[PDB]
């Protein structure tokens, strides 16, 4: 009949598709009602240190310090070394390093040895 | 050299008896009298250094790296004389005596003919920097900036100087004008081997290395910005003049050796650039380019060709300026807002169009826009890493797409789009502010004009 | 003529430091240019000759301009 | 390009648009006549009037916006004040 | 009960109200004035100007003009006499001891 | 879901909304304006002969459908108007929406360049930074306990008195500077 549209990390469902919009418990408008007064109170704090005419500097957000303090300051002192992250760390750290380094090394034997039996073409790599 | 080191010895009592209102100006004359007196050392000849005497000797590579140092005092005077109108004025001469013996200890660093006299100066150095890192900072972690700075430099030239000395039982002299004829080749062994760990990973911690690359960035996010400057600029030229002094006598060893060594500097400079691409403060993101530039350098000067040392020495000169700029840029920007965050100001170029031509001339620079000598020695180096194989051109290629993708972003979220309405403190332009900019930016143009006095010693 | 106003940032200080580092740069410029032609025009380039029998040169007699020989 | 417009021009622009419109009669009409109360239309009416008002000054209305204006009045308020007429 | 009695933090200093003429240099006018003379003079009319006129006619940095001269004398020999343009030796192979193999 | 000043959309609204998206999208499938008011007419026709259904659940799930069948149904590039969000000149006039403020920074000797205009500025500034006070006071003593539940502001009460937090709601320069 109609395509169902899928789910994906890269297209999110739409606002209007959703089902959870069209449900009628009553939680939802209490939690829907306690967001709006969260975000009242936060518009409000915002006007009334925004529009002062005493004040001249930069309105300062707490969550703005708060999440630049938590994405550097804030990962070693909360950080516990088990298998996962001592796993991922050793993937992402010697792999690319050992396939790199045998990578150019093997290019580096074949190199020398199509140089030192004269096969490799130098008549006019003077500059180096 | 004593032509330099009595100025600079005569101009410290100069900026202890000074007035109280006084100093700033007399310094910053003094100083360009002296930068303008140092262009005497460009008397250099084809085949032999210019060498004054017994301990002092400067041939093509070293002078224009004194010419930086004396010319990037006053920069780092009028960059630090803003924030320091407030602080007493005795710990206002403390700060510029400190400033001053950074400066003496570095021109006799670079000009020592004896390695034992360059590795005592080299790390007399250590002392200023650190005093002033600690105590000029302007947050707590400047403590722990005072540590991971310290004990890893140390740590790899507490082992180099035992080497040094055992140099000094061997070859007899460890003078380099000596050494250039008395060089004899290293076999290989285990002991010749801990010998070039020793010989090499003081300057390698000093450039820094990847995965020893930490103390950089924790002590550049909360720096007065002269030290950011000098540490940015100059200071971590040592390594290079480490390399280009050291690597003499560790032949032929290097060359089956140091593979690691370039697979480190390799894809650390891809992951640093990877980490420019994801950050959120200025001076991290500058540190981080900065390690990027030295892992280049620490690739050209391992695989030891002529036009690598070119690039080389060409992409040292050019980084050290452009950094120390692009520092400039973001001590402006602190200045005016207060904060490091890079998204919280935005939109600058619809208030301040000067510093937005400026933002764009150093975003230039940074990329390696021909025909600068940033472009010149990263040419090189590019080039001269193809002849020692073909696949690191791949290893170099995503690089050079990742150093333009953030040298533009972090250009563009600082000066492009619509401004911040709670923000409403940016002042116009302060002339000493622009008056440092164009000092900063006018002789990186003016070198693209004249490249051959920066191209080495082999030039 | 219904003519409305555009606010904008001061740019009297950019202007400012514009004019001044003009003429700063012009001030010692106009002279430096003025006096290179002038060398060049009245005191002359050297020419290049083969050395004497018996004469050595000085150090500064082996360069082409003038102002190199200075 | 892009002449200043007047309140008065705006307002002779909406009337014509309301006296176009069939289910208008172009008699009863006035600035302050509800859609619901004075000449009672329904809401797919107020939107219909809406739309013809985007696409005769071509720019779009939000949603909220567009059901909030509920007079003829109050639509010619809202486009002196996007347009900020009187210069 | 307040804990280590300290004055209130300071606000930002503004330069452009008790002196709109300020170049960021300091508050009295005369010292600020010096400031910018003295930078302006000896950092662009006094090093950049002048040495750029200086490194602009060095004196033949490294010989490199001279390693053409000499040059242009020598290929100018050795293609008058059917001499080779450069030996494969870069010394005399006469005046080496071999060693045996 | 997301207002400023309501916490939960209507169902009358989404049908509203959604009447508003779907005709938009038809009117930017078919181009020409005859077959474009036929089809509007159909489905205005539509909407009426589903207008008559009092039944919640069931113009719920009527609703679901009729999303559905509008999201399968939809041109990949509907048209946008230039000034709305998507346009082809969506802020682009925003590189010369300087703020008032910058008009403090200003030169002394360009600001006896425009007298009359000045003078009106730092009465202005006169004006708000008295009525200042009297917005707060206003703002102190009307606002619920534990901070507002709504974010729609207060008229002003009284004659004389200024609107409260008036200012940079009406600051905002014109759209064509
Ligand atoms: C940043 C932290 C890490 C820094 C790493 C620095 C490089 C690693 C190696 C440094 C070794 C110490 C200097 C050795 C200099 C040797 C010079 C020489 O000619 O040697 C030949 C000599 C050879 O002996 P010989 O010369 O006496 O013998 C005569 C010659 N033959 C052999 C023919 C008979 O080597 C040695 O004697 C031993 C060298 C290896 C030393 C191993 C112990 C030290 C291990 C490293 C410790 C590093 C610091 C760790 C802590 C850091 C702070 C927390
Ligand atoms: C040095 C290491 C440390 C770095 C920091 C240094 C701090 C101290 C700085 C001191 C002052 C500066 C010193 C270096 C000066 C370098 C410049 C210099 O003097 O060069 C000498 C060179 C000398 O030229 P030359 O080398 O060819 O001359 C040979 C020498 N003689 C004459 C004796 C035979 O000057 C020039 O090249 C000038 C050329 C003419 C001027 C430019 C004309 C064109 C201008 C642009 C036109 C538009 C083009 C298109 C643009 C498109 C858009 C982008």
């Amino acid at each position: 009949s109609f395509p169902k549209y899928e789910p994906s990390r890269l297209a999110s469902l739409p606002t209007t598709l959703d089902p959870a919009e069209y449900d009628i418990s009553s939680e939802t408008r209490k939690a829907q009602a306690e967001r709006l007064a969260i975000r009242s109170r936060l518009k409000r704090e915002y006007q009334l240190q925004y529009n002062d005419p005493s004040r001249r500097g930069v309105v300062e957000d707490p969550a703005l310090i708060r999440w630049t303090c938590a994405r550097s300051a804030n990962v070693y002192p909360n950080f516990r070394p088990n298998t996962k992250t001592s796993l991922l760390g050793a993937l992402f750290g010697i792999g690319p390093l050992i396939f790199w380094y045998y990578v150019f090394k093997t290019d580096r034997d074949r190199k020398e040895k199509l140089i030192q039996e004269g096969k490799l073409d130098r008549t006019f790599n003077i500059s180096y | 050299m004593l032509k330099y080191i009595i100025p600079t010895m005569m101009l410290m009592p100069l900026t202890w008896l000074s007035k109280n209102s006084m100093i700033w100006i007399n310094t910053t004359l003094h100083s360009l009298l002296i930068s303008l007196t140092s262009l005497l050392l460009l008397n250099q000849f084809g085949d032999n250094s210019l060498n004054f005497s017994l301990t002092f000797f400067s041939d093509s590579l070293s002078t224009p790296l004194l010419i930086l140092t004396m010319w990037l005092l006053p920069l780092m005077l009028m960059a630090s004389q803003h924030h320091l109108s407030k602080e007493n004025l005795a710990r206002k001469k403390l700060f510029i005596s400190m400033l001053i013996l950074l400066q003496l200890f570095l021109i006799m660093t670079f000009t020592a003919t004896e390695l034992i006299f360059f590795y005592i100066m080299f790390e007399a150095t250590l002392v200023p920097t650190l005093i002033i890192i600690t105590r000029w900072g302007n947050q707590t972690e400047r403590l722990n900036a005072g540590l991971y700075f310290l004990f890893y430099t140390l740590a790899g030239s507490l082992p180099l100087l035992v080497a040094l000395i055992y140099i000094q039982n061997t070859m007899g002299s460890l003078n380099f004008l000596i050494l250039q004829y008395w060089v004899q080749p290293m076999p290989n062994s285990w002991s010749n081997t801990f010998m070039w760990l020793a010989c090499m990973m003081a300057f390698m911690v000093k450039m820094p290395l990847y995965g020893l690359h930490l103390w950089l960035p924790k002590a550049h996010v909360e720096a007065p910005i002269a030290g950011s400057m000098v540490l940015a600029a100059i200071l971590l030229k040592l390594g290079g003049y480490g390399m280009m002094r050291i690597t003499l006598l560790l032949n032929p060893i290097t060359d089956f050796m140091a593979y690691p060594f370039i697979m480190l500097s390799l894809w650390g400079m891809i992951m640093t650039s990877s980490i420019c691409l994801r950050q959120t403060d200025l001076k991290s993101l500058i540190a981080y380019s900065s390690v990027s530039h030295m892992a280049l350098v620490i690739v050209a000067i391992l695989i030891q060709t002529p036009w690598s040392y070119m690039g080389a020495t060409a992409l040292m000169i050019a980084h050290g300026l452009t950094s120390s700029m692009l520092f400039c840029l973001a001590n402006s920007n602190y200045e005016r807002v207060h904060s490091r965050t890079m998204i919280l100001a935005r939109g600058l170029q619809t208030l301040l169009p000067l510093m937005a031509a400026w933002w764009l001339l150093a975003s230039l620079t940074n990329l390696a826009l021909p025909p600068s000598i940033n472009l010149i020695g990263e040419l090189f180096v590019v080039m001269s890493t193809f002849s020692w194989s073909n696949i690191t051109i791949i290893l170099m290629g995503l690089n050079m797409v990742i150093t333009a993708l953030y040298s533009l972003y972090m250009l563009i979220t600082t000066q492009r789009g619509k401004h911040t309405h709670h923000i409403n403190n940016i002042l116009p332009s302060f002339t000493r502010e622009n008056a440092l900019m164009s000092l900063h930016m006018l002789p990186l143009l003016l070198l693209s004009l004249n490249p051959k006095i920066i191209l080495g010693p082999l030039y | 003529g219904k003519r409305l106003f555009i606010i904008k940032p001061s740019g009297f200080y950019d202007k400012r430091f514009l004019k001044l580092l003009r003429f700063y740069i012009l001030l010692t410029g106009i002279p430096v240019v003025i006096g290179i032609t002038l060398i060049n025009v009245f005191i002359g380039e050297a020419e290049l000759a083969e050395i004497p029998e018996g004469y050595v040169p000085e150090h500064w007699e082996y360069f082409k301009h003038p102002i190199s020989r200075w | 390009d892009a002449p200043p417009l007047t309140l008065e021009g705006i307002k002779d622009r909406v009337l014509y648009v309301l006296k176009l419109y069939d289910k208008i009669d172009p008699e009863k009409l006035s600035v302050n006549s509800h859609f619901m109360k004075d000449l009672g239309l329904d809401s797919l009416d107020q939107v219909e009037i809406i739309m013809a008002m985007e696409d005769e000054f071509g720019f779009e209305i939000p949603d909220i916006d567009a059901e909030k204006l509920m007079c003829p009045q109050e639509i010619v308020d809202y486009i002196a004040d996007k347009k900020d007429v009187y210069e | 009960t307040l804990r280590w009695q300290e004055d209130p933090e300071p606000e930002d200093e503004n330069l452009y109200e008790k002196n709109p003429d300020s170049h960021g240099y300091d508050k009295d006018p005369a010292v600020d004035v010096w400031n910018m003379r003295v930078v302006f003079f000896f950092g662009f009319s006094i090093v950049l100007v002048l040495g750029s006129t200086f490194v602009a006619y060095l004196p033949d940095y490294r010989m490199q003009e001279w390693a053409r001269r000499e040059a242009e004398r020598l290929v100018k020999y050795r293609e008058a006499h059917g001499l080779p343009l450069m030996e494969s030796n870069c010394f005399d192979p006469s005046k080496i001891q071999l060693p045996e193999d | 879901a997301f207002l400023p000043s309501a916490a939960y959309l209507t169902h009358q609204q989404k049908v509203l909304q959604l009447y508003k998206r779907a005709l938009r999208h038809l009117e930017s499938r078919c181009v020409h304006r005859d077959k474009y008011r036929y089809f509007a007419c159909l489905l205005r026709a539509r909407f009426d002969e589903h207008k008559n259904e009092k039944d919640m659940v069931k113009a719920t799930q009527l609703l679901r459908e009729a999303e559905k069948e509008f999201w399968h149904g939809q041109h990949p590039q509907p048209y946008i108007f230039p000034e709305s969000p998507g346009g082809t000149s969506y802020e682009r006039y925003e590189c010369y929406k300087v703020p008032e403020w910058c008009l403090d920074d200003w030169h002394p000797s360009e600001k006896a360049m425009y007298p009359d205009y000045f003078a009106k500025r730092e009465q202005w500034k006169k004006l708000r930074r008295e009525s200042w006070e009297r917005e707060v006071k206003q703002l102190q003593e009307e606002t619920p306990v534990g901070g507002p539940r709504t974010e729609a502001l207060p008229p002003a009460r009284k004659q004389g008195d200024l609107p409260p937090l008036w200012w940079h709601i009406v600051t905002r320069p014109r759209e064509r500077p």
